[PDB]
């Protein structure tokens, strides 16, 4: 009962299939999980290689040969779409519902049950977050709480090291975008850039924009203090006779005196934009004066402006102008002889750093620039990798909090509290049958992986831990007592995530949890594996 | 290359079966999921069952035969795509035996199948029961099932009237001894598509009893409303006209060339007579119209569409019966076509509309959808589709069977107690074909995990002894009453399923011998 | 390099239900199935199968070729052993019990593939072995009233040689009801004394001749050369007959005693002492009124001498189960001394001559006033080895199956040639539908396994099955214009072979099977099919 240049699994063989694949991708995802956690080292081949530890981009640069984990992958991408985070979670509450589905199928259990009784869990687990979650407040002096999240981020994904480096830039530069109302937040208004021959710690926090194209002439000042910004889109390099004509001549001394004559066109921009510079605060004291001018300028221009103190770059992105038009207010000039002071824009001290391959001019401290910039620095490229992953991913988390209060403490205490709730809630109610309680418990005992992974990479007993939690847990609820039990990974015993600093958001775990559920539901109810289209 | 004896039917009947079981798990609420591996590092695990049967490539000619029966079925008929290849493949397996082990030839079995499906045909009927198809309340209960549970579950309540109303504006209910059963010659595919209007919600929804265009007036100076509409087809375009073989131009001087156009005005004046002869009030070109033919059309007081596709006018003849002749010369007084109700142009969401609908029975309309965005639209259109074809199946006949497997149990009890007492050879197919109704609630109970033995041994031994309304639950998985359940499905998809797995069972058994050959 | 799991036994032969054993079994045995359905049937054939000391065995009966046939398979040897136990407590039915456990074995199978459980199975079967053993009962039609006489005899008999002898049935009934009548007291209607006893006749063949020149004796054969003068003696009632173990010489002592001639004097002593002691034995026991000796061993010149002279019958007879046969015949004790013409030990026989049959010249001892013969003895005739074997079979299983005419069920008749089978199907079929649970599909195929009978001799006979089976299904199922079944209800299965259609009625040829021997058949059976599908693992040690 076959067809040629065709491969299928009878009986359970399509089961087993699964299972194996499923918990061969969670050992592989099993080990990067926590701030005590490893990373993965990938070779393209071409000579890069990525150390890399974020769930979602293993998963994505790394080939899978495995259908099912390829499947079970691209399930768990969808959090980087939804949540930006918790795929390790995903992968491993898969992989270890899966391994319970499995052992209890082994004993005669059929797959549509356990799917139902992981239904069943599934609704209660949400019914346990919704009663879980503790709701943020609305200060605007919240920037501790905002500090803590990005550490908690951060610590997973760094080192411990850059954590105290990074964790105030991303809680600055997440803040400063979103104010104290209620607006809006797009993390759009953050750039980040990336610096080399640079050490990792050098890792800073720009409050403007920061150019890339820096001057050309040794005169002009380095910092400019209250400087007035000029964006001009006229060309200022040489030009030519506006009609046809040429360069003619027997010696190169006429060929010198046409040009000469050529460059009154651009002189006399040169002498509007100088007067410009002058009428406005020329000689007032604390005051500064810096032209942008996106086109390209000809040397003699550039000595010209530095003759008078003005600070003028060239040959800038358009991109770059129009972030320029709100970072300092300034608009772009389409014609010299409309030049007006109303154009020139401000900002505050305008710095130029010189680098041995490069030069960057500094825009920042301005009164509103509506952004902010994160200049990400080291040496080398894996480091700068893992630099800008991790700003992404505290960003994106921070974000996360400031727009939905919802928080969590972490620390493992969700994922234990959540399996002692169903393990008495559903045994104590049976809504819909004895034999949905194998499904039942496999989930609840599933739902625990997460703290004996983070105990396991830690080094610690899982054991000893999961038992002074549930201890802790058990004496709490004696004393009929709200109280938040976690795992420190740096003692081995128990501690207090809302005290700690250790936070989880909301809509992580619960996507985290439905699509886990979801994954486990459609990989136990594949009977049988076919094969077509050779 | 050729293959003698027992060989042929054996490969036959193995083929066969592997089709069957892959589907067996695609039946019921519980169906169980499959995973469906490409050359390529893709897959997918869909549980469709016309998906599974369309990406499942088969070697033998019988499976590409049966898969062939699916795909036509599962257009043929709304439901019953995998049921119909379970069946065929349970009936050939047991069938099997008999042709291998007891010798038994050919023709035999085949009759034997063809007396079988007759029984199980009465069968079924004895056991459907009666609906209303009068009463908007219980079509509106029944269509429901195929409704709710999905997308358009928000909109099921308006969904449920939509697709009704505009089954029953296709619907043509007649009986007599003259003309016979018309079977209400209901066809969706042709004269039910659904337009897609932006805009408004599916409460604004409504059923056209006729044709809609979206051609709008070809001149501003125009009439758009008519309140004794006629309309008259043609083909052939009102313009200059060439002779039949090779037609030059010759023109001295530059002033002359106003002959072409004197021609044409000539022309196109003499066929717009013609046109008007049958006293229109719309005109509607399937070619190009001049704007010298639209104004001699507007002169006569009617309406002028040109560049209309065959499409629309296949349609217009159904609603208005406008008769198309290619030949202006040749249109003659008959070809109007009267009784139209009107020509109504109301824009509604921003859009063109020329409504074509009156108080007959055309056989023919067109449903005016209305929805907040595209993928909205085109869903309800889908789910639209489907509770049409639902629709037709209850209305065609109005009756249904027990769901859940009890019809089957019933047509194998009662096709048992009949064969008991045929007193020949030919008793062994129709044990056969009993046995393998019990196809539907074995795999009912596999995919609910209950016992398999138990449960189906419970279930025969209450139709044998009890009513044949108990069948399998699809979520507590027990033996429970359908009737108190609400668990039905239309009569006429229990006999298309039956009719047609036992007569693609027969033709398989016809062929005995594959050969190469071009 | 491929790992093996799960093994901890041994590497000898095992087999374990996770493979499918309990299949498996059922198509091991298969093999031998098949061998005997070939046997049971009118229409039956033998097989040909060489011995170890390379001679040709052919034989109609299915016992003896598993029994020349070697046996591994465990379950094949539960099938052996149950058709031991048939036909050593019935002597009959070997075929139907073979024939019946595959045939459960066989839907035995199809129960597991449809997923039910053996235990179930094992239930089933046990239920409807009881409702069947209980419905036997009623379908008795006819029964043996006991009278002895020939006519009666032969009711039973003519049946039970069909399917071991095809074709002769009609003159061997009558030469086993001959023999039978030759032994059988003179006693009717008492079923609870036994009577007829399967060691009572005697089979021997001589070559030559056909069938209808065998006849009857009736009393004691012997096929041996007397080795004497004295060939027979004469028509005077009661010959006092005296038996011997010791060789007809010097009596001797019973520790040495040898006897050596090495010179004159030893040859003339030990000559004198032979002579004088030889001749003195004789005429003491000449005296005594003795006609003919019997010895178990030789006999000397001298003994033959003084057996000429006092014209004594000569004979011997070195088998000592031949010996016992006279004894019991004629009532003489064996003597193991020489010369002890004790007239308490000597028996009477009423005539002793040497009778020619065929050519060959044979002794017989047979009684016809006094002292009567409880023993008769059957002489075949024919020209070929191989139809005088079957026609030994043939009688030997007829003998066996008249010892059983004895009260229990002996004398009940049920209707051959597989009426009852339909009809025991149909009751069982019925049962099924009524019993409810599990058990139904369980009876239903106990009940179907009965169908290989009449598929047996439909197939044996050249019939098509398609249309017999058809046919015996519509005849023994039939509606009737009253609520009580009438007309012909006894139709069984007919094997034709020249022109017919449908089958013919059981009383039109009264072929009938004992009670007894279907009953104990069935019984046997479904305990073999149990005990193989109750075994689900074979575990062995490695010798």
């Amino acid at each position: 009962l076959l067809n040629p240049k065709a491969e299928s699994l009878r009986r359970d063989a399509a089961l087993k299939v699964n299972v194996t694949s499923a918990e061969g991708l969670q050992s592989v995802l099993e080990t990067n999980l926590g701030p005590k956690g490893t990373l993965k080292m990938l070779v393209d081949g071409a000579g890069n290689i990525k150390l890399t530890k974020d769930g979602k981009v293993l998963l994505t640069e790394m080939q899978i040969q495995s259908p099912t984990a390829v499947l079970i992958a691209r399930a768990a991408a969808a959090q980087d779409e939804i949540t930006g985070d918790g795929t390790t979670t995903v992968v491993c509450l898969v992989g270890e519902l899966l391994r319970q589905a499995h052992r209890f199928i082994q004993e005669g259990v059929h797959p549509r049950i356990i799917t139902d009784g992981f239904e069943i869990a599934r609704k209660e687990s949400m019914k346990f977050l919704d009663e879980f979650k503790i709701s943020k407040t609305n200060l605007s002096n919240d920037r501790e709480f905002l500090l803590q999240v990005a550490r908690s981020s951060l610590l997973t994904k760094v080192d411990a090291d850059l954590t105290e480096v990074l964790t105030p830039i991303v809680t600055d530069a997440v803040l400063s975008v979103y104010d104290a109302q209620a607006d809006n937040l797009d993390l759009h208004m953050v750039e980040i850039m990336q610096m080399q021959h640079l050490s990792p710690k050098d890792t800073t926090f720009i409050k403007g924009l920061v150019l890339d194209h820096g001057g050309r002439h040794p005169d002009m000042p380095t910092r400019v203090k209250n400087a007035y910004v000029l964006i001009l889109n006229v060309s200022l390099e040489y030009e030519k006779t506006e009609v046809n004509s040429g360069f003619f001549y027997s010696s190169a001394d006429q060929r010198d005196k046409l040009a000469a004559s050529e460059r009154k066109f651009v002189d006399a921009k040169l002498k509007k934009i100088i007067d410009l510079k002058n009428e406005v605060c020329g000689m007032d004291p604390d005051k500064g004066f810096v032209i942008i001018n996106q086109k390209g300028i000809d040397p003699m221009s550039l000595d010209v402006f530095a003759k008078h103190n003005i600070l003028a770059l060239r040959r800038a992105k358009r991109r770059n102008m129009e972030r320029l038009q709100l970072v300092t207010g300034g608009e772009a000039q389409n014609s010299v002889e409309d030049l007006s002071p109303q154009i020139l824009g401000f900002s505050g001290l305008v710095y130029q750093e010189t680098i041995g391959e490069e030069k960057f001019t500094y825009v920042t401290e301005n009164t509103d620039p509506k952004s902010c910039t994160i200049l990400i620095k080291g040496s080398t490229h894996y480091a700068l990798a893992q630099t800008k992953d991790a700003v992404r991913d505290g960003l994106r988390a921070v974000a996360n909090v400031l727009k939905d209060k919802n928080i969590i403490p972490g620390a493992g205490a969700f994922y234990i509290a959540l399996s002692r709730y169903l393990r008495s809630a559903n045994m104590n109610k049976l809504g819909a049958k004895g034999k949905t309680k194998t499904g039942i418990e496999a989930f609840a005992e599933a739902l625990l992986v997460i703290p004996k992974t983070l105990v396991k990479n830690s080094g610690f007993d899982p054991l000893d831990v999961l038992a002074m939690v549930e201890d802790e847990l058990d004496d709490a609820q004696d004393s009929d007592e709200t109280r938040y039990v976690g795992v420190d990974l740096n003692i081995g015993d128990s501690c207090d995530p809302t005290i700690e600093g250790i936070w989880d958001s909301y809509r992580v775990l619960r996507n985290a949890i439905t699509g886990a559920t979801g994954i486990a539901s459609n990989l136990l109810l594949c009977d049988e594996l076919l094969r077509a289209g050779r | 290359e050729r293959t003698t004896g027992r060989q042929a039917q054996i490969s036959n009947i193995t083929a066969a079966k592997a089709v069957a079981d892959v589907i067996r798990t695609c039946l019921g609420p519980k169906a169980m999921l499959k995973m469906l591996l490409d050359p390529m590092g893709g897959l997918v695990l869909t549980n469709d069952g016309h998906a599974i049967l369309r990406e499942i490539d088969v070697a033998h000619p019988a499976a590409k035969s049966m898969l062939e029966l699916s795909r036509t079925q599962d257009e043929e008929v709304g439901d019953g795509t995998t049921t119909v290849i379970i069946l065929a493949g349970e009936i050939l397996a047991q069938c099997a035996p008999y042709l291998i082990e007891k010798n038994i030839h050919p023709v035999i079995i085949i009759q034997a199948l063809k007396k079988a499906l007759t029984d199980a045909l009465e069968v079924i009927k004895q056991v459907s029961k009666p609906v209303d198809v009068e009463n908007d309340a219980a079509m509106k209960k029944l269509i429901q099932a195929s409704i709710g549970t999905k997308y358009v579950i928000h909109w099921s309540e308006k969904m449920c009237e939509l697709a009704l109303d505009a089954v029953k504006t296709v619907r043509k209910d007649l009986g007599q001894t003259v003309e016979g059963e018309p079977n209400f010659e209901i066809d969706i595919k042709r004269y039910v598509r659904v337009e897609k209007i932006p805009g408004g919600d599916v409460l604004d929804s409504r059923v056209l009893k006729g044709v809609l265009l979206n051609k709008d007036v070809v001149h501003p100076k125009m009439s758009r409303h008519i309140e004794n509409p006629r309309v008259v087809l043609l083909d052939c375009p009102l313009e200059y006209k060439k002779g039949e073989s090779q037609t030059n131009i010759e023109i001295e001087k530059e002033e002359d060339w106003n002959r072409i156009l004197q021609i044409e005005e000539e022309q196109v004046q003499l066929m717009c007579e013609q046109i008007l002869a049958v006293r229109p009030t719309l005109v509607i070109t399937e070619k190009g119209v001049s704007d010298l033919a639209q104004h001699y059309l507007l002169k006569g007081g009617c309406s002028v569409l040109r560049r209309v596709k065959k499409s629309d006018n296949n349609r217009i003849a159904r609603v208005t019966g406008a008769t198309i002749v290619n030949r202006v010369e040749d249109l003659k007084e008959s070809d109007v076509g009267t009784n139209c109700g009107l020509f109504k142009v109301e824009m509604i969401g921003d859009e063109y509309f020329s409504f074509l609908d009156n108080c007959k029975e055309p056989k023919a309309c067109t449903i005016m959808l209305r929805g907040g965005s595209k993928d909205i639209l085109n869903e309800i259109d889908r789910n639209l589709q489907d509770a049409m074809a639902v629709a037709r199946n209850v209305m065609l006949s109005p009756s249904l069977s027990p769901g859940g497997g009890a019809t089957e149990m019933a047509v194998s009890v009662k096709l048992a107690e009949k064969a008991k007492q045929l007193e020949g050879i030919q008793q062994w197919p129709y044990q056969a074909v009993a046995d393998a109704m019990e196809c539907i609630p074995r795999t009912l109970i596999q995919n609910a995990g209950g016992d398999p033995i138990r449960l189906l041994s419970q279930l025969r031994a209450k139709h044998a002894q009890g009513n044949f309304t108990t069948g399998i639950d699809g979520d507590k998985g027990k033996i429970v009453d359908m009737v108190s359940y609400g668990i039905w499905e239309p009569e006429v998809i229990k006999q298309q399923s039956v009719k047609t797995a036992i007569e693609s069972a027969c033709l398989l058994l016809r062929v005995d011998d594959i050969v190469s050959g071009v | 390099q491929n790992p093996n799991a799960g093994l901890f036994k041994q590497g000898y032969n095992s087999y374990s239900n996770a493979d499918g054993q309990i299949i498996k079994s059922i198509a091991a045995i298969r093999e031998l199935h098949q061998m005997c359905l070939t046997s049971m049937g009118p229409c039956g054939r033998n097989k040909i199968i060489v011995n170890h000391l390379g001679k040709i065995i052919i034989t109609n009966d299915a016992a003896t070729m598993l029994r020349e046939l070697d046996i591994v398979h465990p379950a094949v040897k539960v099938l052996v052993m149950a058709t031991e136990q048939q036909k050593i407590d019935m002597g009959d039915g070997t075929n139907l019990v073979m024939i019946l456990a595959g045939e459960l074995l066989n839907v035995s199978e199809k129960l597991i593939s449809m997923g039910l459980s053996a235990v179930e199975i094992i239930q089933g079967y046990n239920m409807a072995r009881k409702f069947t053993l209980k419905e036997l009962d009623e379908m008795v039609v006819g029964e043996i009233t006991d009278k002895n006489d020939k006519n009666e005899l032969l009711k039973m008999i003519k049946p039970v040689i069909s399917s071991k002898k095809y074709g002769s049935e009609d003159i061997l009934s009558e030469l086993v009801s001959e023999a039978v009548s030759h032994v059988l007291p003179v006693a009717q209607q008492a079923g609870e004394i036994p009577y007829f006893n399967v060691d009572s006749i005697r089979v021997v063949k001589i070559m030559g001749g056909s069938l209808s020149n065998s006849t009857v004796i009736k009393g004691m054969v012997f096929n041996r050369e007397p080795e004497g003068h004295v060939k027979s003696l004469s028509e005077d009632k009661k010959h006092k007959v005296a038996v011997f173990t010791c060789p007809l010489d010097i009596a001797n002592t019973e520790t040495k005693g040898t006897v050596l001639l090495h010179n004159a004097q030893e040859m003339l002593d030990f000559s004198k002492g032979e002579e004088k002691q030889i001749d003195a034995m004789m005429k003491e026991i000449a005296d005594m009124g003795v006609e003919c000796i019997v010895a178990g061993a030789g006999v000397g010149e001298l003994a033959l001498h003084y057996l000429n002279r006092y014209g004594i019958l000569v004979l011997k007879v070195p088998s000592k189960f031949e010996l016992r046969r006279l004894c019991r015949v004629c009532g003489a004790t064996p003597l193991p001394r020489l010369g002890a013409p004790t007239p308490e030990e000597l028996g009477l026989v009423e005539t002793v001559k040497t009778m020619e049959i065929g050519g060959d010249r044979v002794t017989v001892f047979k009684q016809e006033q006094g002292e009567i013969s409880r023993t008769s003895t059957i002489i075949l005739r024919g020209a070929t080895q191989n139809n005088l074997d079957d026609i030994e079979r043939a009688i030997d299983d007829g003998v066996a199956a008249v010892k059983g005419l004895m009260k229990p069920s002996g004398g009940k008749l049920l209707p051959g040639a597989g009426a009852t089978e339909i009809e025991l199907i149909s009751r069982i079929t019925k049962y099924g539908e009524r019993t409810p649970g599990l058990l139904q599909l369980a009876i239903k195929q106990f009940a179907v396994a009965f169908e290989v009978v009449p598929r047996t001799l439909a197939e044996t006979a050249g019939l098509d099955v398609n249309e017999v089976l058809p046919n015996l299904y519509a005849a023994h199922n039939v509606t009737e214009p009253g609520a009580v079944k009438t007309d012909h209800l006894y139709k069984g299965v007919d094997i034709d072979g020249e022109s017919d259609e449908g089958v013919k009625d059981i009383r039109e040829e009264n072929i009938y099977d004992m009670l007894a021997t279907k009953k104990f058949a069935i019984n046997v059976a479904t305990e073999a099919a149990t005990t193989v599908l109750s075994i689900d693992q074979i575990i062995m040690a490695k010798k």
